[PDB]
């Protein structure tokens, strides 16, 4: 509502076409069916959903569907709530467990449940944005997955808007360029060959790690 | 709170051919420029308008040097609507001044890829199946209007074996991949002004030629430069076809180029004869693209220190200091980098291999 | 004056003698223009004359004024000559000895006019071109500090009687140093290379006096201009008058001698270009910009040798002396005084722009456009008033008469100022004398 | 079809009280392809229930336009998705390997004049020719002669052989500028009959006959 | 910073050269080399930014041959004299080529200017321009090697200047329309430095001042593979741009059948 009184909501469905779900799981799938067909029909299409509405639930995204996910602070739920205060409650008198610790893992949860859909595999790339200055804490952003968390440069940590822009221009120009599967041989992707290598063996060993 | 302490004292202290395959012999291409506002960016100094049609100067330039057998047709998609900037023809005069004339246009509206499809599809239907049906796009804006539903122009364009590569600007577009893909031409993406110039240049070598493409023996006709003498009676000023095309009063010219068939005058070549037809071309023009028909092979690279032998470059004579030396396959000769260079861009030819 | 300029008044003798020397025959087409070339080239081996049509018939009707140039130039020259071609035609024919003494120096022959120094074998006291060229830059530096009168700069009497040949420096009082005129400071504001082809136009325009034959100076000059940098030539097969003019080279650094007794001599790059005059020698790699220029008319200055102190207090206001550097300003006073020291605006602003840091060089202005506008305006203020001494007619009772006049005046070009509404002229001091006459004889005849 | 259309088409406003409306038919046409009920609206009022003017002033003042809390929040958001779906349903609405490869050795050049020499013999001469240079002295005067520069200068002269020909005629006023514009449009149509003649040809079909005895 | 650059190449077919010396003519190899000396010379006379590049073209290979005369004319001399007389006196006929490597020389030729235009500071631009005097016959195997050095030579935008001797070459003529270069038959050989200095020896803005004899007409006929005689209209393959005067099935040259239902 207060982009649409501000005007710059015009702008942005000048450039690119708007849907927006609503409570109604009916309506809603009609939204998300004409998205895709935009995303498909060559017209941009932008989804504006909750971390806790379906669409973070049981909706996937094709390469081409999760080119630009953008997370709106961290998603912390509504503590009124008195079944979350008596949860957190029994939790830490039974397990030692901080409330707030508990909260920050719930919600960086539901960011990586919404964010982690966008990429289908190799061939498949993503934009992940966090819009929100408490990402940089330190308990906060510790709280990721090992690999996206491994990804998240910290020359990427608190940046502005136009940067943000630059740095999504550059890694669109980047991985848009033609690549060949025979190039992930040896490096990403293994042969019937590589497998038999045994420093290829103490490679995939090394890549995981047990805790 | 932190304004407790601040100080700079430490600061202070002293420190690419494929194989022997078919290629595009006969061209009918046709070029797709964005108008909408997106072009207006800076993302090419100065903006992308003036970068991106010096850059299609270049191009026609050297497509032109490259395949004189070819057509070179323009179109403009501004405000969600085509216009034919440039008619479908050989003559880069013509090409050079529309674009020259587009330099200074408004760039507004969003991007009209249908109507721009439509459009080449309809100047393209009447081509003939053995002319191969080339289509480039230029993409700024990463959305488009279409009136109608484009998958169907797809599949007409499928149909009608016309190839379309695409070179957007931003980022890469599912629905031109797909196109390009279905229509056998490649999608690429801009990275800088220089890799815009490697893409044109790249491009500016025929397709080769897929199975589905004909293999008809066309004739054609290569008339003199018939000279009159205002001396000799025989003298007959008459003005060309091409210049009568023109709201300029035409030159009447004493001789020039006429048609064999139906004598036909013309002052330009190579140009197709209007009335029967008949492709004028001359000698030169086809011996033009035979280098495509024997690509250059690679070089051998040694180093100079692991190269015991000449020390002076078979091609320049200059003394061998590059790091690395080039030898040839055949006569296995000595050619510096920038002789290497040259011979693999420019000369196509070793000049071993003729001896 | 370029040097074609000076060759081109020359006497026809002077010219002829010259031609004696294949040298300045290769000199001579390496001045010519390009067309001029062409027709030299055409005609060096044509024996016969060319009717003026047929040479004329060559060049396009549009460059036919370059073409005349060329003629002209090379009339001027007597390179080529009329001859009155059977039938009354007038057939355009090469000097024979120009044409030989060229054929000689290209085509090969005659006889070398060094005799091949390596007689002597290699120089003991060998230098380095970089040396050679350090010696000449320190030979000139004495020269200018000479002319500015510093006592630590010593040099020969008739050096200094060259001088006051020249004018840039008056002997107003004997004994003590001449004060350099305004002549001298503008010589001295020019750059290097025209400051040394001034000097020797000078030389030229005297050489008489010396009693020095112009024909072998100027072949000799023109022998090393095509010399090689760094090579060393036989003194001898010289005439005296030739021994005493290379010692006054040397004396100037254009040539390195060791000794007055020695048999070899290195020319210098300063006199292979000197021939060129100003042009010619495009890629000039002069000393590094050691001047900024701050918009508050500021200049800073990484020098130490007083020359280049004494040349910026010329026309600015010194602030402070740092060992390694030299600041002062620039000031509407000090530019004033240049100004009326003689000191151009034009030869300023040329000096700061040759004499321009490599930081400054990245602007795109290589000076501040405000500063040069400001010393424009400060040289415009000093000329105002101009000052025309004259004679006044005022007193035109008709205006037929006024008109007379004025037409006569104008007929004899002694008119000053016009001014036919009000029937008011000014005529020159010295053209009154005929224009009253005329006056008082028209009143005569009526 | 584009959605600026309502945002960047605004009610433009003059100098002195002007309502620039600048109501184009490709902006109402948008509209009516994206909202069928302003076009239901416009036919069944308009020009007999209200005029177009005031049609359109009543749109500007209405809540349809002027959107502008949870309730009024869904009413925006289910506004934008209408007009989305709307916009979206109205958008429907071989390698070669040649045989003889000598043909490009010598290509369109026909059959020259390369004529093979004697026997054994042009060696000798190529000995002598061997032994005639290999004892070479450069010269000066036998290179050129002043009868054959004379030659050389009369062959260069204007009217020379070397000089072909010369001046010519000036056409152009020879032709009246009228008579050349009818020898213009007369060269247009005939170009033009012969193209439509040369067009059937070659003639496969009985058709193409009548057509070409008719241009004939 | 007008750097013109004249590169000349020599026709030193032995067998043409021979034969004129058995015919006992006024003019002989010694003459040629003379006035292409002398005609050097005078380039870097004209103006010290010229410069001046010599190759001898010979049947065996392509020979890069660069006392009160001129210390460096004399020395370019020297130069030339040693190495031509080196190349004849070392030239062996091992072999039936008789046709001289005309293309291997205009390549090494290109090959030296390109290098020498990377090796030109900025601060000056060198234009460039090639004259061959041709005294043998020409070659027909090197006719698509002589269009690729023609191609090349005029992307580079350098002018090439032909000046025939005895036998002429329609390819030569070709050469000098595209590139722009000034094709003319020598008719006295005596005279040639001449015809070197009046016509050839300006450059191309020279040129165009001085009135200069029209250039010399050009056809592009084209011979018809099946019989390499000259044809107006021919059926040119699609495939292999092979040229046939009678309409066939299938081409000779690309072995690919023409597939018109
Ligand atoms: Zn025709
Ligand atoms: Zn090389
Ligand atoms: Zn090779
Ligand atoms: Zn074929
Ligand atoms: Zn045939």
């Amino acid at each position: 509502a207060s982009w649409y009184e501000q005007g710059i909501l015009e702008n942005i469905q000048r450039n690119k076409l708007l849907f927006i779900e609503t409570q109604d799981g009916a309506e809603t799938s009609v939204a998300l069916e004409k998205y895709q067909e935009a995303c498909e029909n060559g017209r941009g299409a932008i989804l504006l959903s909750v971390a806790r509405g379906k669409v973070s639930e049981g909706i996937d995204f094709v390469h081409h569907y999760g080119r630009a996910v953008i997370m709106f602070g961290v998603p912390y739920v509504y503590t009124q709530s008195r079944i979350l205060k008596a949860r957190l409650e029994y939790l830490r008198d039974q397990f030692q467990i901080r409330e707030n610790d508990f909260l920050t893992f719930d919600a960086m949860r539901h960011a990586a449940q919404c964010v982690g859909r966008a990429i289908r595999g190799k061939t498949d790339y993503g934009l992940m944005v966090f819009a929100d200055k408490r990402f940089a804490r330190g308990d906060k952003r510790g709280k990721l997955p090992r690999w996206i968390q491994e990804h998240l440069t910290d020359a990427n940590l608190n940046l502005t808007v136009d940067e943000g822009v630059q740095v999504a221009k550059y890694f669109l120009r980047q991985m848009a360029q033609p690549f060949h599967r025979e190039d992930q041989l040896g490096l990403s992707l293994l042969s019937l060959e590589q497998l038999e290598s045994e420093e290829t063996l103490k490679r995939i060993e090394q890549i995981a790690q047990q805790l | 709170r932190w304004e407790g302490g601040y100080e700079r004292t430490w600061e202070i202290l002293k420190e690419e051919h494929h194989g022997q395959v078919r290629l595009g012999m006969m061209r009918h291409l046709y070029v797709v420029v964005d108008g909408s506002r997106t072009m207006e960016d800076q993302d090419l100094k100065p903006n992308r308008l003036t970068c991106t049609l010096k850059l299609l100067e270049y191009f026609v330039e050297e497509y032109f040097d490259q395949n004189p057998i070819s057509q070179i047709g323009i179109i403009v998609t501004k405000s969600k609507r085509a216009e034919k900037l440039t008619e479908l023809s050989g003559n880069p005069r013509k090409h050079i001044t529309s674009l020259k004339k587009a330099v200074d246009m408004t760039c507004h509206g969003e991007p009209s890829l249908y109507n721009s499809l439509s459009i080449a599809m309809q100047t393209l239907k009447h081509m003939p199946g053995h002319t191969s049906r080339e289509v480039l796009i230029i993409f700024s804006s990463l959305t488009t209007c279409d009136p109608s539903n484009i998958y169907d122009l797809i599949k007409t364009l499928k149909a009608a074996k016309i190839r379309v590569s695409v070179i957007g600007l931003s980022a890469e577009v599912r629905v031109c991949t797909v196109l390009a893909r279905e229509t056998g031409g490649t999608y690429h993406v801009i990275l800088d002004e220089s890799h815009y110039k490697e893409l044109l240049t790249h491009h500016v070598s025929p397709p080769p030629a897929s199975s589905s493409s004909e293999c008809s023996l066309i004739r054609m006709g290569f008339p003199q430069h018939t000279i009159a003498s205002l001396s000799d009676q025989d003298a007959k000023p008459s003005f060309s076809m091409a210049h009568l095309d023109g709201n300029t009063e035409p030159g009447l010219t004493l001789g020039g180029y006429f048609c064999p068939q139906c004598r036909a005058k013309y002052c330009e070549l190579p140009v197709e004869c209007k009335i029967c037809g008949l492709t004028l071309v001359s000698a030169p023009h086809l011996a033009r693209s035979y280098h495509h028909l024997f690509p250059l092979d690679a070089f051998q690279e040694i180093p100079l220190e692991e190269y015991n032998g000449e020390r002076f470059c078979y091609g320049c004579q200059g003394e061998l200091k590059d790091q690395h030396v080039y030898v040839c396959a055949v006569c296995q000769n000595v050619f510096c980098v920038d002789c290497d260079v040259f011979v693999h861009d420019s000369l196509h030819c070793c000049p071993g291999c003729i001896h | 004056r370029n040097l074609q300029e000076f060759l081109g008044g020359l006497s026809p003798g002077v010219l002829d003698r010259l031609y004696g020397h294949p040298a300045t025959c290769l000199a001579v087409f390496r001045e010519l223009p390009s067309l001029a070339k062409n027709w030299v080239m055409r005609m060096l081996f044509l024996e016969q004359p060319l009717p003026q049509a047929a040479v004329a018939l060559w060049v396009k009707k549009e460059f036919s004024k370059a073409q005349e140039e060329s003629t002209g130039l090379l009339s001027g020259l007597r390179i080529w000559h009329t001859q009155l071609l059977p039938g009354g035609l007038q057939g355009l024919i090469l000097n024979p000895i120009f044409r030989q003494n060229l054929r000689i120096a290209l085509l090969g022959g005659g006889k070398a006019w060094s005799d091949d120094t390596s007689q002597l074998g290699p120089d003991k006291h060998a230098r380095d071109v970089p040396s050679l060229d350090k010696y000449a830059e320190e030979r000139w530096e004495v020269v200018l500090h000479f002319m500015v009168g510093s006592p630590s700069a010593a040099v020969s009497q008739d050096l200094a009687q060259l001088l006051s040949q020249a004018g840039l420096m008056k002997s107003t009082e004997p004994g003590e140093p001449p004060c350099i005129t305004s002549a001298g400071f503008q010589f001295l504001l020019l750059d290097t290379p025209a400051q040394l082809w001034y000097f020797m136009l000078q030389y030229l325009q005297t050489a008489q006096s010396r009693g020095m034959d112009l024909v072998e100076i100027l072949s000799f000059l023109f022998q090393l201009s095509f010399s090689t940098l760094g090579k060393d030539y036989s003194v001898e097969g010289m005439s005296d008058s030739l021994l005493n003019f290379l010692q006054h080279l040397r004396e100037f650094g254009l040539v390195f001698q060791r000794k007055r007794k020695s048999r070899r001599y290195y020319p210098t790059r300063l006199a292979i270009n000197l021939s060129s005059g100003v042009s010619g020698a495009g890629g000039t790699v002069h000393q590094p910009g050691f001047i900024v220029v701050e918009t508050n008319y500021r200049l800073y200055a990484y020098t130490e040798s007083e020359l280049q102190i004494a040349l910026i207090a010329l026309f600015s206001e010194m602030l402070y002396r740092f060992p390694n550097m030299v600041v002062a300003q620039v000031t509407r006073e000090s530019v004033q005084q240049a100004i009326a020291s003689g000191i151009t605006a034009q030869q300023i602003i040329h000096f700061l722009r040759t004499r321009a840091h490599p930081v400054m060089l990245k602007q795109t202005p290589v000076l501040p456009p405000t500063i040069t506008d400001q010393i424009r305006l400060w040289e415009l203020e000093r000329d105002r008033l101009r000052f025309t001494e004259g004679v006044l007619y005022n007193q035109f009772l008709s205006q037929v008469d006024f008109e007379l006049l004025l037409a006569h005046a104008r007929e004899l070009g002694v008119l000053v100022f016009e001014n036919s509404a009000k029937r008011l002229m000014v005529v020159t001091p010295a053209g009154h004398s005929d224009v009253k006459r005329f006056w008082k004889r028209q009143k005569h005849s009526s | 079809i584009s959605a600026a259309f309502l945002a960047d088409v605004r009610p433009q406003t003059d100098g002195c009280n002007g309502l620039r409306y600048n109501l184009t038919s490709d902006i109402i046409e948008s509209i009516f392809r994206t909202y069928p009920a302003v076009k239901m609206k416009y036919a069944e009022n308009v020009p007999h229930n209200m005029t177009e003017k005031e049609f359109w002033t009543r749109f500007f003042q209405s809540h349809y336009f002027h959107r502008d809390k949870e309730n009024s929040n869904a009413a925006i958001i289910k506004r934008f998705n209408h007009h989305s779906a709307m916009v979206l349903a109205a958008g429907l609405r071989i390698a070669l390997n040649l045989k003889k490869s000598d043909r490009y050795y010598h290509g369109p050049t026909p059959i020259q004049s390369l004529q093979y020499a004697t026997s054994q013999d042009i060696i000798n001469s190529f000995q002598s020719i061997r032994q005639e240079m290999e004892a070479y002295t450069p010269k000066l005067t036998q290179v050129l002669s002043s009868s054959a520069a004379s030659s050389t200068i009369t062959a260069l002269s204007p009217g020379g052989a070397l000089m072909q020909g010369g001046t010519q005629q000036a056409i152009n006023q020879m032709v009246p500028n009228d008579i050349q514009s009818e020898l213009k449009h007369l060269y247009v149509a005939v170009g033009e009959l012969l193209r439509h003649f040369w067009s059937c040809f070659p003639v496969n079909t009985p058709f193409l006959e009548e057509k070409v005895v008719k241009m004939k | 910073d007008e750097l013109n650059l004249l590169v000349i190449v020599v026709d030193a077919n032995p067998i043409w050269w021979g034969k004129q010396a058995l015919k006992e003519s006024q003019f002989t190899l010694s003459k040629c080399i003379d006035a292409v000396m002398v005609l050097g010379n005078s380039h870097l006379f004209m103006n010290r930014s010229n410069k001046l590049a010599v190759i001898a073209s010979h049947i065996q290979e392509s020979r890069f041959l660069y006392d009160g005369k001129y210390e460096l004319l004399t020395s370019a001399n020297e130069v030339i004299v040693e190495e031509i007389k080196d190349l004849m006196t070392k030239s062996d006929i091992k072999g039936q080529h008789t046709e001289t490597l005309l293309a291997g020389s205009l390549a090494k030729a290109l090959c030296y200017i390109h290098r020498m235009n990377k090796e030109v500071k900025d601060n000056q631009e060198m234009k460039s321009r090639i004259l061959v005097i041709k005294a043998a016959e020409d070659s027909a195997l090197q006719y698509m090697n002589f269009m690729n050095v023609i191609f090349a030579a005029q992307k580079q935008n350098i002018l090439i200047d032909a000046c025939v001797l005895d036998s002429d070459s329609g390819l030569l003529q070709q050469a000098c329309d595209i590139t722009g270069g000034l094709y003319l038959k020598v008719p006295q050989m005596p005279s040639l430095l001449q015809y070197l200095l009046w016509v050839f020896l300006p450059d191309q803005d020279q040129r165009s001042q001085l009135i200069l004899p029209p250039p010399v007409h050009v056809d592009y006929r084209a011979a018809c593979f099946c019989h390499r005689n000259l044809i107006e209209i021919g059926y040119v393959c699609s495939v292999c741009l092979s040229i046939f005067c009678n309409f066939s099935p299938i081409c000779t040259t690309c072995e690919t059948a023409f597939k018109i239902s």
